[PDB]
This record gives C-alpha cells, sequence and structure tokens, in this order.
C-alpha cells in the first residue's frame, strides 16, 4: 500500500518537473 | 552521439597518465584524470566508482572504459545542472530548500490542482533528515530514483 | 505475358467477337469479370454475377466481380450447374471465355457437394456417396487424428465415422487441403428430433425485396444452408435474422457483442416474432434468466468464451446448453470471430445450422480465408448505392476536411518518432476551430451531431471545451442512458461525443452529422461499420441526394492523411465519393476559439503537459 | 560586406518549422541552413538545397498511402 502511494507521489513529482521543463522549453521558444 | 572533440580531451586525460603506451591506467589516478576534465567527485563516489570498475582487483583500466565512465560522468553532471536549475525554479526566493510554499506556488503556476495535503505528503516523503522540506541533495535524490529523466 | 506499361496482355487469350453492346461482360483469364451498369441486360447480369462472382468493386459505372472456389461452391449450393453457367457467361461475355477458367469452373464444381457432415445424437458424422474418396482421406495424418477413436485407442469403424468435436474446425482446414470441402445441409422439414416451436412472423414485419432474395438464396431447395448474409447497418437486419428464426422454427441461439445488443435483439424478437416472452432467456452476467424451456438463448461471446472459471449458475447454464441441440445458431458481427477465443466458441457450442449477421468482412488482419469454413461462403452483400437509389438507407454526403497543422505543433510532431505522437496531431487546435465551426453551423441547422474520437484525453478535452456530454470507457449505463435520452429527446442538446465504445458497445441512435476526429490507426473497416450505424435514412431529405453528413477532420502533412486513405479505400470499392475541404466557408465571420495564438500556445503547452502517459 | 550567396526558399510556415528541426537535429548532415530571413523565406546554400529537396519529398510521400 504505502509503497504504491509514494509511487503515484514520484509519478507527481516527475509530472511537475516535466511541466516546468515544457513552459520554460516554450520560453526559450516565445520568451 | 555522445560529443565530437570532448572525446579528444579524454584521450589526452587519459595519455597524461600513460606516457608509457601500455594502454591502461592506474585505478589509484583516477581521482587526478576526472580533475583533469572538470570533475570534483567526492571520495565516497570515487570509492564507488573504483569499486565498480575494478571489480576483477585489477587495478588497471583500459581506453574503453575510461571513455564510458567519463561519458557517464558528464551525462550525470548535465542532469545534476538540469536537476539544480529546476530546483532553482521551484526555489523563486533563494532559501536553498523547496518549502511548501515554493511547491504550492509552483503548482498553481502550473495549473495543477494538487491538494495541500498532498504537497506536504510528497515533501515528507521525499523529506529525509526530518527537516520539514526538501533539501538539494534530497531533491537531487529524488530526481536519481524518479521514474525517469 | 506483361506488357511494357504493366497491362496484363489478355487479348490472345480472350477472343472478341462482334457482340460488343448487347454482351455486357468482360471476362479476363485472371478470374476478374467486368460489367458496364448502363448496359440494357445490366440487371440480368448483377444478379448472375452476384450468384456466382464476389464484387471486389461497384463504383457508378463499372463493377469488377471476383471469382472464387467459395464463390462457386456457394453457386452450386444454389443449385446452379456448370453447363448453364458457361452458358450464361458466353451469352454475356463480350469476348469468348478462357479455357483457364473453364478448366478452373470444371474441376471445382464437380469437387463440390462429395462430403456431408451431420451433427445428430450430439456426435459429428462424415459420410460420402463414394467410400473411395473416404477411404483416400483416411491416410491423412491430420485426419486420423481429427478421427474420433474408441477408449482404447482404436479408430472408430454412405458409410460414416464420428469426429472429435475439438477438432472440428482442424478438420474444416483439412478439407480445403485435401480438396473436399464439408456440406453445411440440415433438415429443415425432415427433423424430429427437435420439435417446433410456437414462434410466427408478425404481419408487421415487410421483408423488402433484396431481404427476400437473400433468403430466399440461403433456403436452398427449401433448406436452411449455413453461411454469412452482408447487409449495410440499418437495413433491418436483426429483422431479417427474426424472419430467419421464425422460418427455421427451431432452437434458435443469438450472440451478441455486449449485453445492449442483447437487448436488442430480443426487442427485436418481441417486436417481430410470436414466441413468448418464457421462451426468451437472457444468459446475462447482470440479467439472467432460467434456461428451462428457453426456446431462444441470447447471450455474448465472452460469456461463452470465458476461460477463466465462472459462476455457479452460469456454469449449469452452459451444461444445460452444452446437452441441448440446437438447430439454428445466429452469430453478429462476424468480423470479430476470427479471433481464436470466439472461434473457440464454434467448438464449444453444438449447432446444426449456423448463420453470421455483420456489416463488413475485411479484417485487417485479413483473417477471413479460416472464417469462409468457421461458418460458411458469403450467402448474399447488397449494394450500398443501389440501395441508396432505393431510399431504403440515407444517401449521406461524405467528406474529407484537411486542418492545417499548426507550426509550433509540425516542429514537435516531426521532432516526436513514438506513439506519443498521435496525441500532437489529434489535438490541432485549427482541427478544433473546425469542428467546433461544424458544430455551431449544424445546430444552426439544427442537425443531430455525433463527433466521435478513439483517443479518450482528446475526447474529453475537446468535449470539455464545447460544454457537451462525452462518452468513454467507463461511461456508467445509467449516466449513459440518460446522455442517449437527452440527445433524442431534447432540443437543446445536439451534440455527443463519443469515444471508441461507439462501435458496437452500445446503440448509436439515429443522427445526421457524424464527425470523426480521431483514428484508430488504419481500421479501414471498423469505422466504416460505425459510419453506416450512425447514419440512417432520414425523411423529409429522401428526394436530395445529401439527406446524411459525415466528416472526417484529417491533420494536412501528418501520418493521419495515409489512415485516412487506407481507411477509405472500403467506402470508395462501395462508390462512395469523398470531396476535400481545405477552406471552410463561413468561419472568417464566426467567431471561434483559439481566435490568437497565444491560446494555441496555451492548448500546446496543455498537449504537451499530457505525457507519454495518456 | 559580408553577404553570403546561396538560394532563396520560399514555403509555408509548416515547411519552415521542419527545415528549422532538420537543421538543428543535424539530419541533413552538416548545418546548410545558415540563416534565416522571414517568416515563410529562408536562404539555403544552392549546394545542399538539392538534397534537401529529396529530404522534403521524402516527408510528404511517408504522409501518404501507396495504391
Ligand atoms: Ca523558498
Ligand atoms: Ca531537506
Amino acid at each position: 500500500e504505502k509503497e504504491k502511494k509514494e509511487k503515484r507521489a514520484l509519478g507527481n513529482w516527475k509530472l511537475l518537473a516535466k511541466g516546468l521543463l515544457i513552459r520554460e522549453r516554450l520560453k526559450r521558444r516565445y520568451g | 552521439e555522445l560529443t565530437e572533440e570532448q572525446k579528444q580531451e579524454i584521450r589526452e586525460a587519459f595519455d597524461l597518465f600513460d606516457a608509457d603506451g601500455t594502454g591502461t591506467i592506474d585505478v589509484k589516478e583516477l581521482k587526478v584524470a576526472m580533475r583533469a576534465l572538470g570533475f570534483e567527485p567526492k571520495k565516497e563516489e570515487i570509492k564507488k566508482m573504483i569499486s565498480e570498475i575494478d571489480k576483477e582487483g585489477t587495478g588497471k583500466m583500459n581506453f574503453g572504459d575510461f571513455l564510458t565512465v567519463m561519458t557517464q560522468k558528464m551525462s550525470e553532471k548535465d542532469t545534476k545542472e538540469e536537476i539544480l536549475k529546476a530546483f532553482k525554479l521551484f526555489d523563486d526566493d533563494e532559501t536553498g530548500k523547496i518549502s511548501f510554499k515554493n511547491l504550492k506556488r509552483v503548482a498553481k503556476e502550473l495549473g495543477e490542482n494538487l491538494t495541500d495535503e498532498e504537497l506536504q505528503e510528497m515533501i515528507d516523503e521525499a523529506d529525509r533528515d526530518g527537516d520539514g522540506e526538501v533539501s538539494e541533495q534530497e531533491f537531487l535524490r529524488i530526481m536519481k530514483k524518479t521514474s525517469l529523466y | 505475358k506483361v506488357d511494357e506499361y504493366g497491362a496484363k496482355d489478355y487479348r490472345l487469350q480472350m477472343p472478341l467477337k462482334d457482340d460488343h453492346t448487347s454482351r455486357p461482360l468482360w471476362v479476363a483469364p485472371d478470374g476478374h469479370i467486368f460489367l458496364e451498369a448502363f448496359s440494357p441486360v445490366y440487371k440480368y447480369a448483377q444478379d448472375f454475377l452476384v450468384a456466382i462472382a464476389e464484387p471486389v468493386c461497384r463504383p457508378t459505372h463499372v463493377h469488377e466481380y471476383k471469382l472464387t472456389a467459395y464463390s462457386l461452391y456457394a453457386a452450386v449450393s444454389v443449385g446452379l450447374q456448370t453447363s448453364d453457367i458457361t452458358e450464361y457467361l458466353r451469352k454475356l461475355s463480350k469476348t469468348g471465355v478462357p479455357d483457364g477458367i473453364m478448366q478452373f469452373i470444371k474441376l471445382c464444381t464437380v469437387s463440390y457437394g462429395k462430403v456431408k457432415l451431420v451433427l445428430k445424437h450430439n456426435r459429428y458424422f462424415v459420410e460420402s456417396c463414394h467410400p473411395d474418396v473416404i477411404q483416400h482421406l483416411l491416410q491423412d495424418p491430420v485426419i486420423r487424428e481429427c478421427r474420433l477413436r474408441n477408449s482404447e485407442g482404436e479408430a472408430t469403424e454412405t458409410v460414416s465415422f464420428e469426429v472429435k468435436q475439438e477438432m472440428i474446425e482442424e478438420l474444416q482446414k483439412r478439407c480445403i487441403h485435401l480438396e473436399y470441402p464439408l456440406l453445411a445441409e440440415y433438415d429443415f422439414r425432415n427433423d424430429s428430433v427437435n420439435p417446433d416451436i410456437n414462434i410466427d412472423l408478425k404481419p408487421t414485419a415487410v421483408l423488402r425485396p433484396y431481404q427476400e432474395k437473400s433468403l430466399r438464396k440461403m433456403f436452398g431447395n427449401g433448406r436452411a444452408r449455413s453461411g454469412v448474409i452482408v447487409l449495410p447497418c440499418g437495413a433491418g437486419k436483426s429483422l431479417v435474422g427474426v424472419t430467419a428464426a421464425c422460418t427455421v422454427r427451431k432452437r434458435c441461439l443469438v450472440l451478441g457483442n455486449s449485453a445492449v445488443s442483447v437487448e436488442q435483439w430480443k426487442a427485436q424478437f418481441k417486436m417481430w416474432s410470436t414466441i413468448d416472452d418464457s421462451q426468451i432467456c437472457r444468459f446475462t452476467s447482470d440479467a439472467k434468466d432460467k434456461p428451462i424451456g428457453c426456446s431462444v438463448a441470447i447471450s455474448t461471446y465472452s460469456m461463452l468464451g470465458h476461460t477463466t472459471k465462472r459462476s455457479w449458475e452460469a456454469e449449469r447454464v452452459m451444461e444445460w446448453l452444452k446437452t441441448q441441440e440446437w438447430g439454428l445458431m445466429i452469430l453478429d458481427e462476424v468480423h470479430t470471430i476470427p479471433a481464436k477465443m470466439f472461434r473457440r466458441v464454434l467448438t464449444i457450442v453444438q449447432a446444426h445450422c449456423k448463420l453470421g449477421l455483420t456489416a463488413t468482412l475485411v479484417r485487417e488482419d485479413d483473417k477471413i480465408v479460416d472464417l469462409n469454413f468457421l461458418i460458411g461462403p458469403k450467402l448474399y452483400e447488397a449494394n450500398w448505392m443501389e440501395l441508396q437509389n432505393n431510399g431504403y438507407i440515407a444517401k449521406v454526403q461524405c467528406a474529407e476536411v484537411w486542418c492545417p497543422m499548426s507550426p509550433e505543433f509540425y516542429r514537435e510532431y516531426v521532432a516526436i518518432k513514438t506513439k506519443k505522437r498521435i496525441l500532437l496531431y489529434t489535438m490541432n487546435p485549427n482541427k478544433f476551430r473546425a469542428c467546433q465551426f461544424l458544430i455551431k453551423f449544424h445546430e444552426r441547422r439544427n442537425d443531430k451531431i455525433i463527433v466521435f474520437a478513439d483517443n479518450v484525453f482528446a475526447l474529453k478535452e475537446y468535449a470539455i471545451r464545447l460544454n457537451k456530454p462525452y462518452i468513454y470507457g467507463p461511461t456508467s449505463q445509467g449516466e449513459r442512458m440518460q446522455i442517449l435520452q437527452n440527445f433524442k429527446h431534447n432540443p437543446k442538446i445536439n451534440t455527443i461525443f463519443i469515444s471508441k465504445v461507439g462501435d458496437t458497445s452500445f446503440d448509436l441512435p439515429e443522427a445526421n452529422v457524424l464527425i470523426q476526429i480521431s483514428s484508430h490507426g488504419g481500421s479501414r473497416r471498423q469505422e466504416a461499420q460505425r459510419l453506416g450505424r450512425v447514419l440512417r435514412a432520414k425523411k423529409g431529405m429522401v428526394a436530395e441526394e445529401y439527406n446524411a453528413f459525415f466528416y472526417s477532420l484529417v491533420s494536412q502533412d501528418t501520418q493521419e492523411m495515409a489512415y485516412s486513405t487506407k481507411r477509405q479505400r472500403f467506402l470508395v470499392d462501395q462508390g462512395y465519393s469523398f470531396k476535400v475541404i481545405t477552406k471552410l466557408a463561413g468561419m472568417e465571420e464566426e467567431d471561434l476559439a483559439f481566435s490568437t495564438k497565444e491560446e494555441q500556445q496555451q492548448l500546446l503547452q496543455k498537449v504537451l503537459a499530457a505525457t507519454d502517459l495518456d | 560586406v559580408n553577404v553570403l550567396k546561396g538560394v532563396l526558399i520560399e514555403c509555408d510556415p509548416a515547411m519552415k518549422q521542419f527545415l528549422l528541426y532538420l537543421d538543428e537535429s543535424n539530419a541533413l548532415g552538416k548545418k546548410f541552413i545558415i540563416q534565416d530571413i522571414d517568416d515563410t523565406h529562408v536562404f539555403v546554400i544552392a549546394e545542399l538545397v538539392n538534397v534537401l529537396q529529396e529530404r522534403v519529398g521524402e516527408l510528404m510521400d511517408q504522409n501518404a498511402f501507396s495504391l
């Protein structure tokens, strides 16, 4: 149970990181 | 594709400790060779990489293994630099830590609808020293064990 | 012989006679047949070709048919010999019939109707009037294993012999190898083990002329013969099945894809057949009925193919089904049968006469050669254009709308090479604006709008931004039915977003505008069947040749172009036209979302946020 | 003055983005797309434009079906 909870959090972290990068990437294109 | 010109730098670094042309260099000189190309490893990391390079106890590495190790170190260095830049993106106030406020601000700016309870759960789950937040080293570790990057 | 241009030099093998205009047929020695529709003898030629030749393409002017061994077997089962067929071909062919085709017809027809398979006392017997063929086939090692043997391993002794049920489908393929195909003949009137059932045809049921012709062709010499009949969606295929079941008067089994199909079949049986409700039972996972006295049973393939342990009551029902002998079996959507699990259902179920009904038979995995022996040869296939002319079905107005890709998406589209690339072109902001304008135009025109999108994320995003109901994987059945009723009855809501589940998982309400945004990846038959099921004939616009509207939004310069081109091949073979629309008139005046480029940048950010996981 | 002699290419913005991707990813190899001038116009050295046209034709060939 706890393991899988952490897994979800891990994915969230990854998603969050990607989000910033993605936004930053578009900034490099448009900022 | 790893590099084109930096490979020659690795060749020069290998040849610095291989003036006799024996084809191999001492593993104990691994620390200096990394410092010749700009790397600054720590004692624990040096011991861990010497253990992996010298599993058979030969004490010498050939050109291919040295080149592979240097490429891996360069990849890890650029990954760490990108992770540090991401940390700075999180740490907009330059406090050195990704506190609850920083994570909440990043989540709100990105448009995520993650609950504050989930934010503090993730902070605690990635909190190792128990300081109440995530530090540079904790963020680096959590990125290391992430799904991918 | 091949010319330098690639044309097959068939001039020498086809002796042309001076009866050019009168005779409408071209018979090339390769097995293909060409027919001219403007010829005065087109109707007779069409009837002759349908009986013996499997059509390939039916455009407006010249139709192309193919000659196959299964088609020859079907023609023989109809009751036509080689002599009359050859005479009719020579009377209609512009050139002389090549001897290669003649020898091809002679060899196949003689070998047909020799081997007979009889299902009696829950036992399968292979018998023939020529014991020499039976003795010769015994030497085959595959036939030796398929043949049922005694408990001690000794082989069992018009002499017939029992054959293993598990090896029945194996024997069917071996008959092709031995060139002695089985005969699917049933004692329609001589049956005595299975009593008749108090089921008749209500006077409200009317058989259309093509439906009646197909039924009469199936009932060769008054005996029901196993086979497959292809009819367009909405042409009363369920009515045809009910009529066939009433005619058979024996035990009837019907199989559908889901519970919705079971309910529709039960409603049609109650609507057209006179069988009592007590004799109608549903072997479903939720609504279960006692199999005792079940004259007609309606179920699903996966229910009968559940390899995992089933419920105790379901086990009892399966045991009763296996014990019970079924004179007639009905299968819906034959295109999914080539699956191994669903094919195993045929072995599991013991039935005398099996009839399969569907809209298309061109599997993308081309697993149809074995299907020709799983059930039988294709009994009948109606012409879509001809039925459109008759007014039985709506004359659909098909169009492919090319939506330009945004440069920001296009660069990322080329950059991405994995399967994540689907989200980029399926979420084109220009495509979104085109879909929004089409929805606005059809709502101002008071049209029923069905937006189909295979991608769950894209469909959900489109429906949410456009504020329309969305149907996807879970789609709780109560809420699904409520949404369907709102679409049918509420005039305020006339736009429904449906995911891939709209193909066969439930019943599609009659509509007039169908817009396809996302593609499966080259499902040339699945989306064609979906389009046929979505659009039905609408009163009021019968005179107009464009009464049903279908639009396919395709991203320019993407792989979606190739998918659309591959998919529309089946519909083009049916004579359906497709007009390419690059510019939509009225978009300039109408205000649409993402008018500013920064909004498209926001949509790009949202799409990129949706990683390869979605 | 320092001015380059080549061939001007005019295409839609989608093709412009495709050429920019080719130049950046070095799929064409050496970076012959030296400089961009306008949102629809580019300046390419004629030594590689012939091969570049082949690459563009390959792109549209893939975005189609073979009959
Ligand atoms: Ca802070
Ligand atoms: Ca910390």
